[PDB]
This record gives C-alpha cells, structure tokens and sequence, in this order.
C-alpha cells in the first residue's frame, strides 16, 4: 500500500516525464527484451528489432496506461480493470515478468531524469510500479 | 556467459566508476528502497530518513567494501563461485540473508549505474550487467 | 485483488474454522519453525520447544487478527494498521517469511479441515493471506 | 541433508500415496491457484473452471507422469541433479519456465499430502518433504 507521501512522489516525477512518456515507454520495452530475452515470448507476432515502430507503438500504449494510472492513484484496480482482464484473463503473464519490466523503467528513468531519481523518488516509483503490477496480474472483479 | 564484446564493454565502463561513492549510493539506496534490509545494519547508527541513510558513515565505509568485492567478481568472471565462497558462507551462515535480496542489491547497482553514467548506459551495455548481477547473486547464494 | 467470489470463500472457511483457530494457529507456527528454521531469528526470547505455551499464545494472537482481517475483508489497511506498524517499522520482517507462515497456514487447514479445503477455497485462502501479507509488509498511512 | 530418520519417515508415507491421482489433483490445483501456469497447458483443452480442470484428463494423465518423476528422486536423494538433468533442458530450453513455478508446484504436492493423510502428516513429517520439494525445484531450475 502507497503512503501519502509516495503518492506526492509519484504525481511529481511521473508529471516531469510529460511528453517523452511514450520515447521512455518505448526504451523501456527494449531494454526488457534485450536484458530478459524470454520475455519475448509474449510479443510472438512483433518485429522486436531495434527501432522497430511496432515496439516504439507499443511504449507509447504501456506509457499513456501509467500516466492514467497516476491519476487514479487512489482508485486503480477500477481504472486499471480492462487493463487485468488482458494480461491476467487472456495473456496470462507470469508476474516474474511484471518485476522485469518495472525494473527496466526505473533503469530508464535514472538514465534520463537523474536529478529527480532522487533514492526517496526512487522508493516511491518502485512501489506505484510494484502496486500496478499487482493489479495487472489479479483476476477481481 | 558474455561474449568478449560484452565483457569488453562491461571493463570499459566499470574502468570509470569512482570506487568510493557509488558502493555507498548502492548500499544507501537499498536500505531506502526496500526498508526490512535495515535489520541486518542495525549497528550503523541513524537510519531513519533517507537522508540520514544517505548521509551515515558505516553505510558509505560498507558499501566501499561491497563495491570492492565486484570489482573482484569483474576480475575473475569465470569461477565466479571460487570468488564468492567465503562471503556465502558469512551470508548465510552467520547473517541469514534470504538469496532473493542479493537479487536486489544487484539491480539497485544497475539503477545507480544508470544514474551516473546516463546516455552512455545503452541497452547492450545494462544487458551485460544483468548478466554480470546475476552471476555475483547466485554465487554468494548457499 | 480479492474478486467477490474469494470474500465468500473465505468468509465461510475461515467460519469453519470457528473456535480451533487458536489451536490451529499455534500448529501453524511450530510448522513454520520446524521446517523453516531461519523464522526463529524473530522470535529470540521466546520458548520454541514442542508444546511451548508461549507460541500456543503467540498462535493464539495470530489466529485472532486472521479472524479480523476476514471480518474487514474490504478495509484491511485501516483495520491491519498497528499490527502493520509493528510488523513493517518495528520488526521490519522481510516479506519472504510471510510467504512461509502463509504456506505453513495453508497446509494445517488442509491437514485439519479437508472437506473443506477444495481447490477454489484453497485458490481463496492463498489470495487472502497473500493480501495480509502485503498489507503488513508496507510502511503507509 | 536429509537424516536417516527423517529419510525413513518420507518413504513410509510415499507407499501410501495413491500414485494415479495424487500427481493429478496437485497439478490441478497449481492451474486453479495460480492460474497464469495455464498458458503453458493450452493444448490440454478446456481449463474454464476449477472444475474442469480437475476433471480434464489430461492434466490427471501428465501428473502421473510429474509424480513419476519425483518418485525417482526420491529414490535418489543423493543425486537429484542427475536424474532431473533431462528434464531441467526441457523445463527452460523448451518450455521456458520460470523457475518459482518450480518452488510454487512443490508446496501445492506438500497440501495435497497434507489433505490425503491429515493427523499423521505431523510436522517433523512435513519438514522432511519441505527439504525434498526445495532439492526437486533445485534440480530443475537451470
Ligand atoms: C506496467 C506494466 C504494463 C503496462 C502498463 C502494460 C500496458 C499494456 C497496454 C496498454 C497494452 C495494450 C492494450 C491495448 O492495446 O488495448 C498491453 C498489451 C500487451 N502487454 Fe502489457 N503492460 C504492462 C506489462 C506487460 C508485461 C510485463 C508483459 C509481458 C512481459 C506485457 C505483455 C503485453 C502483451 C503481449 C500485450 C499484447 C500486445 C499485442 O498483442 O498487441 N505487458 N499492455
Ligand atoms: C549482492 C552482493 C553482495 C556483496 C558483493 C556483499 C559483500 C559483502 C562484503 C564484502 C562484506 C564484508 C565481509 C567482510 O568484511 O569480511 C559483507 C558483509 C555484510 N553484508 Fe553483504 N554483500 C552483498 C549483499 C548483501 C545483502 C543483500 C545484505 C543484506 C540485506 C548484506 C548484508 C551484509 C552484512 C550484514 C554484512 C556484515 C556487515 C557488518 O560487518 O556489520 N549483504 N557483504
Ligand atoms: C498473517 C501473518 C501474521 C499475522 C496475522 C501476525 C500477527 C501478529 C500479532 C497479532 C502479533 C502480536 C502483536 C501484539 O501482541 O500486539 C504479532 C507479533 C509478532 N510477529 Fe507476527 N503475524 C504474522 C506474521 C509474522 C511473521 C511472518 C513473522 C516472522 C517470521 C512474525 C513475527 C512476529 C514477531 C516477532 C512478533 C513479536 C512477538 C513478541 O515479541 O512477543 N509475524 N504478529
Ligand atoms: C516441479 C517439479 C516438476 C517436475 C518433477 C516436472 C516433471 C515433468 C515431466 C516428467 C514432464 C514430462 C517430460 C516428458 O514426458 O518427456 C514434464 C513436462 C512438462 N512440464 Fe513439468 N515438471 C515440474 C514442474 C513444472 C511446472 C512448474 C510447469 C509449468 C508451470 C511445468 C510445465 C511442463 C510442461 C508444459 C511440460 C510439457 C507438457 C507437454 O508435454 O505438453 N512443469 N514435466
């Protein structure tokens, strides 16, 4: 569960981010599968290579998702809903993999922002992401 | 496991970190981050802020020490296990440290290197590092 | 997230369990010691011994907030808050070892009530004390 | 690792363990409990409901073959990482399982024995499976 102050946290690193959301969302992704190659499992039907706009497509979906889930920091599991019937219903994602990406964020984060990836930031963005991931992978209604 | 051009590049960049600073910003941002890993510092004295945490001595000193230890798995990349053999032991042995948080003390080392070194930590370069993070937590896992 | 189904079923075993939650409790405990030897660094002034009276009170206790958390089974941060602050502040207890309580539980309840331990209770149970868990491993307010 | 005597009281309770259907009921309740280990069952068919898993014969059929396998190491308990060798290639070279999934199958088998023997599934009788599930997911994980 997120303290008060991680939500402030979270609101203020997420809102400097702004509009290179989807360029960082996209990094991430590469990073992922570069690092954790199993992951790729998952993306059967993708062109994976470097650059590609089906990659760079996809960031800005996983993105623009995080950015709403920041506004609804207090309510996720309903904004989050359509979102854990995909990947917990239909995908069925290991949450192993939830742990990998998340990290690949903080680590394109750090590299961009480093004057925001202060280790108080860093805490509270590792646990908005870890509080995301558990509502992506839970079957709820 | 890497690929000389992998363990090329990892040398390069690891040739560049200050040896002083980034072992304690490691060690202080785990403690941050994950806050039940203060049980086992219990004697370094105030860490009950992160600026406290960030600020302690013991924790800087400490994380000296970590930092040398891989630097000297980087050495000897292959016999990994031969290097680590004593501290598992004190891991487990004498301190009980559950293996899942050398995991995070390796990926918290992955963030501070982002952090330093910015641009210059490409994907191909963080990929080899997970390699090597890897390697340095499940040889010190008993 | 719990969905409505896991609040039913485990509203009706945890009522089976009824007025042997102590004793269960107690059971649960010594398991978690016997085989997870690591878990008694928490516990260093006490008598671990088979048929101790302090861990058939301390079972006593555990047993008891179990049966709240049920009985706030949608408010569980507000009704989990000091055992939370004891559990994540104070003792700061590293979030593997609810894993294992929460197995050791699992398997006295399958042990002592199998008719009721059928796989959807069971998928219940594992979701509910996964949810305590993370509520008592979180520093929030 | 294991005692004589705590080696004894495992093979005492596995001759009683209905090898037919025990494998079946604890791979069932793996595929109801945590159910993202249904995608790498898809071609089993129908896996909608719990109960439909636990009444799909395919899953009954590879968990005799799963129990098969633990029955060998139990045979073997000195050894574990040669005989489950094969079967580590296939779990991650082809299969790509993550290896917690190893741990998470080895306690659902310890509740199943839980539930089928009750009373005389007594806690010493529990830590000795604990330790020949944990040597089982060990084996396996590469
Ligand atoms: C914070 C974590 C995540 C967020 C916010 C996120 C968000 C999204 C979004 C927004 C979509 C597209 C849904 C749509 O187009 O309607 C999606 C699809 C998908 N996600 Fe995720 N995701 C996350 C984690 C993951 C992880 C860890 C995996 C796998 C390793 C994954 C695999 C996929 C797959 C395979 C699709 C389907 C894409 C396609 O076939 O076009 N996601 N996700
Ligand atoms: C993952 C890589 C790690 C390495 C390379 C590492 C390395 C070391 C080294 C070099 C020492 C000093 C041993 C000596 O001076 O004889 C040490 C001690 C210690 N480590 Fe670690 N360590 C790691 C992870 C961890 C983690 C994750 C924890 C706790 C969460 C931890 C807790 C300790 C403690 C408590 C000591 C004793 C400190 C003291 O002397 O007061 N270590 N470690
Ligand atoms: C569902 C999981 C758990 C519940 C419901 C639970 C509940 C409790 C309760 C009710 C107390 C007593 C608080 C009081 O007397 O005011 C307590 C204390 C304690 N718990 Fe837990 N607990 C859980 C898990 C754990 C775990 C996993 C550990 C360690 C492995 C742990 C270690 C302790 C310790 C050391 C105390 C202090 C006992 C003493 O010094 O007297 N608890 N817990
Ligand atoms: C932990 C102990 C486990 C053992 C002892 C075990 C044993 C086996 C055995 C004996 C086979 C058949 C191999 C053959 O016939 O050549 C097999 C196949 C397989 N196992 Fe496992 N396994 C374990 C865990 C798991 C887990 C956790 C998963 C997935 C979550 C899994 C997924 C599979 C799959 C997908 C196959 C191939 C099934 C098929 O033929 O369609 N196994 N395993």
């Amino acid at each position: 569960v997120l303290s008060p102050a991680d939500k402030t946290n979270v609101k203020a690193a997420w809102g400097k981010v702004g509009a290179h959301a989807g360029e960082y969302g996209a990094e991430a992704l590469e990073r992922m599968f570069l690092s954790f190659p199993t992951t790729k499992t998952y993306f059967p039907h993708f062109d994976l290579s470097h650059g590609s706009a089906q990659v760079k497509g996809h960031g800005k979906k996983v993105a623009d998702a995080l950015t709403n889930a920041v506004a609804h920091v207090d309510d996720m599991p309903n904004a989050l809903s359509a979102l854990s019937d995909l990947h917990a219903h239909k995908l069925r994602v290991d949450p192993v993999n939830f742990k990998l990406l998340s990290h690949c964020l903080l680590v394109t984060l750090a590299a961009h922002l480093p004057a925001e990836f202060t280790p108080a930031v860093h805490a509270s963005l590792d646990k908005f992401l870890a509080s995301v991931s558990t509502v992506l992978t839970s079957k709820y209604r | 496991h890497l690929t000389p051009e992998e363990k090329s590049a990892v040398t390069a960049l690891w040739g560049k970190v200050n040896v002083d600073e980034v072992g304690g910003e490691a060690l202080g941002r785990l403690l941050v981050v994950y806050p039940w890993t203060q049980r086992f510092f219990e004697s370094f004295g105030d860490l009950s802020t992160p600026d406290a945490v960030m600020g302690n001595p013991k924790v800087k000193a400490h994380g000296k020490k970590v930092l040398g230890a891989f630097s000297d798995g980087l050495a000897h990349l292959d016999n990994l296990k031969g290097t680590f053999a004593t501290l598992s032991e004190l891991h487990c042995d004498k301190l009980h440290v559950d293996p899942e948080n050398f995991r995070l003390l390796g990926n918290v080392l992955v963030c501070v290197l982002a952090h330093h070194f910015g641009k210059e930590f490409t994907p191909p370069v963080q990929a080899a590092y997970q390699k090597v993070v890897a390697g340095v937590a499940n040889a010190l896992a008993h």
